[PDB]
RNA sequence: CCAUAGGUUAAUGAGGCGAACCGGGGGAACUGAAACAUCUAAGUACCCCGAGGAAAAGAAAUCAACCGAGAUUCCCCCAG
RNA sequence: UUUUGUAUAAUGGGUCAGCGACUUAUAUUCUGUAGCAAGGUUAACCGAAUAGGGGAGCCGAAGGGAAACCGAGUCUUAACU
RNA sequence: AGGACCGAACCGACUAAUGUCGAAAAAUUAGCGGAUGACUUGUGGCUGGGGGUGAAAGGCCAAUCAAACCGGGAGAUAGCU
RNA sequence: UGUAACGGGGCUAAACCAUGCACCGAAGCUGCGGCAGCGACGCUUAUGCGUUGUUGGGUAGGGGAGCGUUCUGUAAGCCUG
RNA sequence: GUUUAUUAAAAACACAGCACUGUGCAAACACGAAAGUGGACGUAUACGGUGUGACGCCUGCCCGGUGCCGGGAGGUUAAU
RNA sequence: AAUUCCUUGUCGGGUAAGUUCCGACCUGCACGAAUGGCGUAAUGAUGGCCAGGCUGUCUCCACCCGAGACUCAGUGAAAUUGAACUCGCUGUGAAGAUGCAGUGUACCCGCGGCAAGACGGAAAGACCCCGUAAACCUUUACUAUAGCUUGACACUGAACA
RNA sequence: CUUUAAUGUUUGAUGUUCUAACGUUGACCCGUAAUCCGGGUUGCGGACAGUGUCUGGUGGGUAGUUUGACUGGGGCGGUCUCCUCCUAAAGAGUAACGGAGGAGCACGAAGGUUGGCUAAUCCUGGUCGGACAUCAGGAGGUUAGUGCAAUGGCAUAAGCCAGCUUGACUGCGAGCGUGACGGCGCGAGCAGGUGCGAAAGCAGGUCAUAGUGAUCCGGUGGUUCUGAAUGGAAGGGCCAUC
């Protein structure tokens, strides 16, 4: 008979690039995501792409804060 | 007989000062205003041939 | 496809352009907005051409 | 642009070729083994319209046309012309 | 009617062969383009005519760059 | 030989002897090597002639730019941190 | 009288068997069809390659035919063996 | 097609499970002799070694080092009735 | 009767007849760059083409489509 | 039905029995009127079917006569061929074994026969796919072109309406 | 516009007459012993026909050619680029003619900013008024909304509303992300010029992710950058674009 599938895309290559305690020099992504699944932290900017690039040459970390206990991205400076 | 240069890619590829080649970018000669002008600065300027198709120059333009 | 391609042209004595789309069958009224030339480097009123 | 091949359309697809605009009314789309395939397209001339019969093979057919028929109103005559008004929209046409 | 046309007679000349080169008249297709039609192959193969020991071109209605060079042909560059 | 894989019942060869398949030309790039070295080398041609003349040229010492133009800088830009 | 009839020569080729490294690159044997005609035959002419000829089969054109043979372009091209 | 569902004879342990030591078994490993690559080294050298460390299956394929054949110079030399 | 010389002799091809159609003669048409020939030393009771296939009874409706024939008002349209 | 799929349609004839033949019906998948429709005497090395006569076609083969085949003398081929010291079997295996495994059987070597196997011989499968292969053929495929056809200029001028 | 007439009208459109080009495959005469040819007369045609060049039409009569790939053999049917989810084995990536859906846009506000606001659906009470319109209160909690499919995100709202607005701006761009490459994506900051806000600040489009096509050829605008003796120009180039 036929098909009515198979149809898909171009895999758009997302997740975290840069992990934990790992320095990255300013404006290097670290996160490429659909949502704000991550959100920007200290020293990290958010992208209209919702890709937290660095912005200080230094360290990482992820944390939870609020009262929501949405993983953050901050950038500890070394 | 001597090689015959691809006169195509005579007027395509410009030696730099260390063997590497220049090349205008291709996306700006049509449809541009659906292009943002983020694309149609960085397209602007003059790109540098890859290390991967660098020998495909070097063939079909031996005396440039 | 319905919504064409417009171009503002600048005010100024120069004649730099910008080119956008405009829906005609549904707004018709010309743009009249205000942008950057930068041949006078001066931020003048543009205005729909074809 | 807007091109049809003959295996594509139904009923109604009108198309365009020699000239003139055509409405399809039906079209029976066969191939049999061993031959290759053709639709016996039962057309509609749409200008001077009696009927029209052609029997087009798989490729090629025809560009589409510019064809709306919405609903217009009557309201007006003089020397010859009709004037019609659209309830929708309210364009002029003649 | 003159005259031409034709016929006659004499004189002189050509005719045919020949491998390549050489000038002219006509002139492919396979192929390559990763298909193909513009294009290429290629004015090539091939065909025909014509001469010579060589032949054709050859004494600027040529170039040049404002300074100049001085017929034509051929080889090496310019120059893939 | 070809293949994922052949004792294969896939190909090929009756045997023997002889012949039988990466060449040649000219450009081009890298490797070795020899010469000379910010220089290197001539082509036709001339030549009592694989000598010697001949430097016409060719590549290299400077790049940037589409180009004019500028020059260890240049382009981009109204200007470059 | 007759593209009349039966039937030898002459012309043909319906069936069967044999033959199918044959006696023969299509024949033999036993029967079979036409046999005064749109017949058959000898000699010599004529028509030619996309051309001839064809009571038409794409049959025939020197044992070759959906485009002969020979020579040349030519070592065409072969992503295949 | 023939026993034809231990490889076979045959087995009531020569089957199965447990536990125990023996032995067989490879081109593996060790022994002994030779060979080659590569890396270190010491002290030597136009490079070798009591050395030492390791390494050495191979198709497509790349790299290295050779043998032999015909012919030219060395060669009117040398070998040869 | 003719046919696939060399696997098919038939219901295929041909046929007398039939009808449509072209052709007024320097004919239509065919062969040929052209001259010239065939048609034909014929001339519409003649020739070419196409379909059908003795004879008997017959041959119905459809001109939308496509070809053909005729018409020229109008629209479109080449070189110039 | 030279046409009918379903289907060996259903009915009748013929036969002990008939998917064929003949008649008929009509539900004509999908006859049909000069790409002719339906009849048609004669004719046909034409297609189907039935009957008489006739028989080795057959039940079911028997015997005889000749030419080979067989032996002997003479001459003397061919296709074929990796090499062979060239068994059965069951299994394994590029999946159908003379060759491997297990096992059985078999003294060495001819001759006359028969062909089940050697995926026997002959023909680089014709079917099927594939090649950006080839040829012819078709046409409302694409692009050209001969021929036909239209008009303008030329050969080509003079008078009026 | 629509008729009428005068003139120079641009002229074509045809239609008789004529003979001298031209035709004659009409008779006669001569070359000439020749149903060829040539000339000479005469008759009939006659500026027609015919031919050359250019040109529109028709043109399988003829020639060169094209006629896609995947495919659980091929044809047929389906499919061919992009986005979302699963398969996908908790980084990314990952196939099948695997299982499901979407895109070939829209918007000058649906973009920017500042200021505020909080849903869905039931429940009761209430004129017409009902299952459901508007009003009021409660429960409820984002089961709502998000220009459009799916996933991720969203209360600081990215959701709803209002004012002012054109940053849907030009030149750049450290640094990474992702592709074999062409390319694609993110981007603090820098200069110029603006908008909104008291200000801190935000703004080089939109909640993100589809809404798209390389070159060549050519079109338009700008810029003396080149401009075949020179001066211009043409044509190229660059820039904006189609
Ligand atoms: O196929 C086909 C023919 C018939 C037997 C095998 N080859």
């Amino acid at each position: 008979g036929s098909t009515r599938n198979g149809r898909d895309s171009e895999a758009k290559r997302l997740g975290v690039k840069r992990f934990g305690g790992e320095s990255v020099l300013a404006g290097s992504i670290i996160v490429r995501q659909r949502g704000t699944k991550f959100h920007a932290g200290a020293n990290v900017g958010c992208g209209r792409d919702h890709t937290l690039f660095a912005k200080a040459d230094g360290k990482v970390k992820f944390e939870v804060k609020g009262p929501k206990n949405r993983k953050f991205i901050s950038i500890e400076a070394e | 007989p001597k090689i015959k240069t691809v006169r195509g890619a005579a007027k395509r590829f410009k030696k730099t000062g260390k063997g590497g080649f220049k090349h205008k970018h291709a996306n700006l000669r049509h449809i541009l205003t659906k292009k943002a002008t983020k694309r149609k600065r960085h397209l602007r300027p003059k790109a540098m041939v890859s290390k991967g198709d660098l020998g495909l120059v070097i063939a079909c333009l031996p005396y440039a | 496809g319905i919504r064409e391609k417009i171009k503002l042209v600048s005010s100024a004595g120069t004649g730099h352009f910008y080119t956008t789309t405009k829906n005609k069958r549904t707004k018709p009224e010309k743009l009249e907005l205000k942008k950057f030339d930068p041949v006078v480097r001066q931020h003048v009123i543009y205005k729909e051409a074809k | 642009m807007a091109t049809y091949y003959s295996n594509d359309f139904r009923a109604g697809l009108k198309i365009m070729l020699d000239g003139e605009p055509y409405a399809v009314e039906a079209s029976e789309f066969v191939k049999p083994g061993k031959g290759q395939a053709f639709a016996r397209v039962k057309l509609r001339r749409l200008l001077t319209g009696t009927r029209v019969e052609k029997t087009f093979k798989s490729t090629d057919s025809a560009e589409g046309a510019d064809v709306v028929d919405m609903n217009l109103t009557y309201l007006y005559n003089d020397g010859e012309f009709w004037h019609f008004m659209n309830n929708e929209t309210f364009e002029q046409l003649s």
